[PDB]
């Protein structure tokens, strides 16, 4: 698949991704903050299409994830990312997909998610993030 | 009170006060 | 380096 | 003035100013780096006509600003940022403008200037910036 | 602050 | 349990640990780096005996820690970390207890795991760690 | 990477 | 005479250095804070004596340097600092030394002093200053 590296921002305002029940996550793209404007990340798009997108939009600057997670199991013999979830100080947006496989989550008791990078094929087959203060 | 915007040091400023 | 450097964490997936 | 703050970045690719060699600074504008790819910052104009253009390209990543020294005084009754020399680990830009009135030097012996930010009327009134790893 | 601060992940476990 | 919380340091120069198969993680302690010296954190201790005791020597600054994972899960009705695993750049260690419950695994691309808080009762309740470039 | 971490240091002040 | 690197901390609860009229600063020592507690730093003494010593208590977390500043001259044949001041969102503390010679300001707008490293001989020949959130 393409490996994607969105690099660091200054904050997240809005998550976009897609899914499909059956399977796992497909697009993924943000729309970072940068400096206290909006910057329209890439969008990170599957192979493949038939997927339900999602916009996840957060109260930016009061809001902000606190806590990802979700699921990596197997599609047609690929290990990918078949669910994800993402909490806020405010609310919870997901899971979106399948949650089955194995659970993963990270919790952040201080600090923001900064940047995505990763790699899509048919799927999202995994992703990091960046931390900082 | 954590914000959802990063920060970083900042040093200065140098010139008029 | 020139390039400013950050936290990163992961991946999770394959 | 008006005041400008061009934010963070991830690193300097090119400075352009512009001085006057009887009076300060004028003109300030940085293209940075964003994850790679050249971001044009804003340009922040003088009032007034009369300097002298200079473009400041590092070539980089391997080259980046390891000291930002000047001159403050006053010009026309205002404090003013008159001189301005920027020093890399290849070489030296500048004295630019006017080395009289009040010293300043800020040497860096580990992180990266990654943001202007500061004010500029006639002149540059003042300016910070900001530093990360 | 007067208090240098650091990013933390977690907690894994209870609660 | 009785709450830590070690705060931050430069690194990781040595962690000291027990745990029981039939239960969960006990003790922990450990030698962190504090600016080339080596700071003997305090030794968070279970309220019970009966543990295997584990020394994780590592070779720093050379060796630090890429991956922490485990897994969490009921003990005697606690929801406790009941295994560990430390991964680094030369070495795995662990896993140290039963590798049963909720799986979680944190991977480090970029910076150091350079400090530890948590509670411990009879067994590690629950742990976050601190990250720094 | 270092297992050291690392910081921000402006100077020196003083002649180099 | 002799390098010195205190390394990074947590924050600073107080400094006491000396110094001379007649010359320039002598001796510095800093107590940090480190995660939550006092930690005594290494006392820098000239090889000399004969000097005043001055403590600089901070109510450390409310009050914390926003700018530090002094001069840099000869004093029989060494350029050293020959005076410094410290001043706080609280107070100013200082000059201390002699205000002779060339002047250097260290404003800080956002972040914090968290170590000093330097080298003393009869006086402070230099000094540098670790910067972080
Ligand atoms: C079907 O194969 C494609 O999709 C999978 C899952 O996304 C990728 O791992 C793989 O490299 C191809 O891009
Ligand atoms: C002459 O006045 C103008 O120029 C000075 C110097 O730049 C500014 O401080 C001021 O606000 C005006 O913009
Ligand atoms: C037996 O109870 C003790 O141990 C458990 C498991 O560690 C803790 O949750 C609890 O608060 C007590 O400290
Ligand atoms: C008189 O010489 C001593 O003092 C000066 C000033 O501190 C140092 O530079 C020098 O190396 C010696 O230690």
């Amino acid at each position: 698949g393409k490996a994607f590296d969105d690099g660091a921002f200054t904050g997240i305002r809005e998550i976009n991704l897609s899914y499909n029940k059956e399977t796992a996550i497909g697009d993924f793209q943000v729309v970072y903050d940068l400096n206290g404007s909006p910057y329209v990340g890439q969008n990170h798009k599957s192979f493949i299409t038939g997927f339900t997108p999602v916009k996840i939009s957060l109260d930016f600057p009061s809001e902000y994830i606190m806590e990802v997670s979700g699921y990596t199991g197997n599609v047609s013999g690929y290990v990918v990312v078949r669910s994800l979830t993402f909490k806020t100080n405010k609310k919870t947006y997901g899971p979106y997909g399948v949650t089955s496989g194995t659970p993963f989550n990270l919790p952040i008791e201080n600090g923001l998610i900064v940047g995505f990078k990763g790699s899509i094929g048919y799927w999202l087959d995994y992703f990091s993030m960046y931390l900082s203060l | 009170e954590q914000s959802g915007i990063s920060q970083t040091v900042i040093v200065g400023p140098w010139g008029a006060k």
